[PDB]
């Protein structure tokens, strides 16, 4: 099976993240941002929730066997409400039994993309005739498994919210538990879509990163991974509005979460920030739970926190070097550093700082790429060197830079 | 602006100097002051090409240069907003943030880094051993 196999692949992720907490065991993974809210039931009514759920399922224009809906909806539903990562899977391999493909159509001509905002296709039509290569970009919504999940989330939820007392609110836990469950569930399977993006991805998020959407929980966690794997190249971020990518090649389209101006947005959630912004906005018209308010907090200063944090980080983000210490000696490879080609630089001071940042900036000047660089490089007595066939001494310091 | 500013800031201009004269190319500008320590914006730059005015061939001379970083040096102060950045995910009120917590926060927000690079952090700023981090505190121990 190809989605247990995407499946144990986000059960990995979810349980590196849970590492300090330790929180994940067997059958019970947490979805990173989705708190785990179970209480009690009646027993019987997850019936009234089965059948429900079966009835809804076969008596729906959906590719399932006539007799398979009783089976159906008792796994989903089990699987929801308990937070089994078992069932959540088994659920998933049996709906790909089904002839529900949980992968992209355009097998490899298709660029994975991901929308976390409000007109996704107006942006993908820009994005598909843009492309000069023959690529066309998918988005959750053309995963014919993905949806149907996704319908069937959508009834459970309907089935909580228009059976339940909110006046009653003890019932209301029960609806607030059903409702975080089902949430847990879209988390998960955005996690499943997202273990299956290659080359470039292409990231639609209008007005700056969303903080808790399911891109910051769950996409980009499984985007980094695949980067360090080497089997995603840039992360492009389209988080201006869609005329500054209009007539653009498909290279130059979006930029990076972590350049400076990228905006954060969140919806409102404060005790007390609420208020403020309550009388200093309830002055014009208002704001609505969801209201996206615009954050002044820079995701550029963490990546600039790295910078001058770990030595050579530049060369990785600038120029897309992996320079480590060795044997002795700087070795360079082309970042994430798995593949063969191997350089050095030594330097004659190691671990002085200074020597590193002359070194870096040395580097970003003279060469645009790994490929461009000779196969030794030499920081020695204010000299720097290269042996490439032949050595030579290309700049000299005093007080200046002095090539030749 | 301190003379001892002006001496390093000389120095990073001796390299990526093009024609070996005093001229730095207008693109690389960006880069230079990326490594001085000032992340400006895409458009924040094209102010310094307006501001600094610009007509073709050259005019991004050494004086031009550390204009700038004065300006931008003024406008832009980065250890708070390195803890600006961190407290977002505080939502406790207090000082710490889980460890998890940190951990999902510098998987997404650093992009050349690496899973075990990412474990390491995560132990060096557990200091107590119990899964909470001192945010500042972790800042105090990568300024080091």
């Amino acid at each position: 099976s190809l989605v247990a196999a995407r499946a144990e692949k986000v059960a990995n992720l979810y349980r590196w993240l849970d590492t300090d907490n330790d929180v994940a065991t067997d059958k019970y993974v947490p979805v990173p941002g989705f708190e785990r809210v179970d209480v009690d039931v009646s027993d019987e009514v997850k019936q009234r929730m089965i059948q429900s759920m079966s009835g809804y399922i076969e008596h729906t224009d959906n590719q399932v066997p006539k007799d398979q809906a009783e089976a159906l909806a008792t796994l989903f539903v089990e699987s929801t409400l308990d937070y089994d990562w078992d069932k959540r899977v088994e659920f998933l391999t049996k709906l790909e039994s089904y002839g529900y493909s949980f992968e992209a159509p355009h097998a490899e001509k298709s660029i994975v993309s991901f929308w976390s905002g409000k007109n996704f296709k107006q942006y993908r039509d820009i994005l598909d005739n843009a492309q000069t290569d023959g690529k066309k970009v998918v988005y959750d919504i053309d995963v014919k498994g993905n949806a149907f999940a996704i319908d069937l989330n959508k009834h459970l939820m309907r089935w909580g919210g228009l059976f339940l007392d909110p006046d009653n609110a003890e019932q209301n836990q029960l609806k607030s538990s059903i409702d975080a469950a089902t949430f847990s569930n879209t988390g998960f399977w955005s996690s499943v879509y997202a273990t299956g993006a290659q080359n470039d991805v292409y990231v639609i998020a209008e007005g700056g990163v969303r903080l808790g959407n399911y891109f910051w929980n769950v996409e980009l966690p499984a985007l980094r991974q695949l980067q360090r794997e080497g089997l995603v190249g840039e992360i492009r971020l389209l988080d201006k509005p869609v005329s500054e990518y209009k007539d653009l090649p498909a290279d130059q389209i979006g930029r990076r979460l972590t350049d400076a101006g990228v905006a954060v947005k969140v919806r409102f959630d404060a005790l007390s920030h609420e208020r403020q912004a309550e009388l200093l906005a309830d002055n014009p018209d208002g704001y609505k739970a969801d209201t996206l308010v615009e954050l002044d907090v820079k995701l550029s200063a963490i990546d600039s926190m790295l910078r001058e944090s770990l030595p050579f980080y530049s060369l990785r983000t600038e120029r897309n070097l992996l320079v480590q210490e060795g044997e002795e000696g700087f070795e360079v490879r082309s970042w994430p550093g798995i593949d063969g080609k191997s350089k050095t630089i030594l330097l004659d001071n190691p671990e002085d700082a200074a020597q590193q940042k002359s070194i870096e900036r040395f580097i970003l000047a003279n060469f645009d790429n790994f490929e461009q660089m000779p196969d030794e490089l030499f920081l020695v007595d204010n000299k720097v060197l290269s042996h490439h066939d032949g050595r030579t001494r290309i700049i000299a310091q005093k007080e200046d830079g002095a090539w030749t | 602006l301190t003379e001892e500013q002006i001496a390093e800031f000389k120095e990073a201009f001796s390299l990526f100097d093009k024609d070996g004269d005093g001229t730095i190319t207008t693109k690389e500008l960006g880069t230079v002051m990326r490594s001085l320590g000032q992340n400006p914006t895409e458009a924040e730059l094209q102010d310094m090409i307006n501001e600094v005015d610009a007509d073709g061939n050259g005019t991004i001379d050494f004086p031009e240069f550390l204009t700038m970083m004065a300006r931008k040096m003024k406008d832009t102060d980065s250890e708070e907003e390195i803890r600006e950045a961190f407290r977002v995910f505080d939502k406790d009120g207090n000082g710490y943030i889980s460890a998890a917590e940190l951990r999902h926060v510098m998987t997404n927000l650093g992009e050349k880094l690496t899973d075990e690079e990412v474990d390491q952090m995560i132990r060096e700023a557990d200091i107590d051993g119990d899964g909470q981090v001192n945010y500042e505190e972790f800042v105090q121990m990568m300024t080091a």
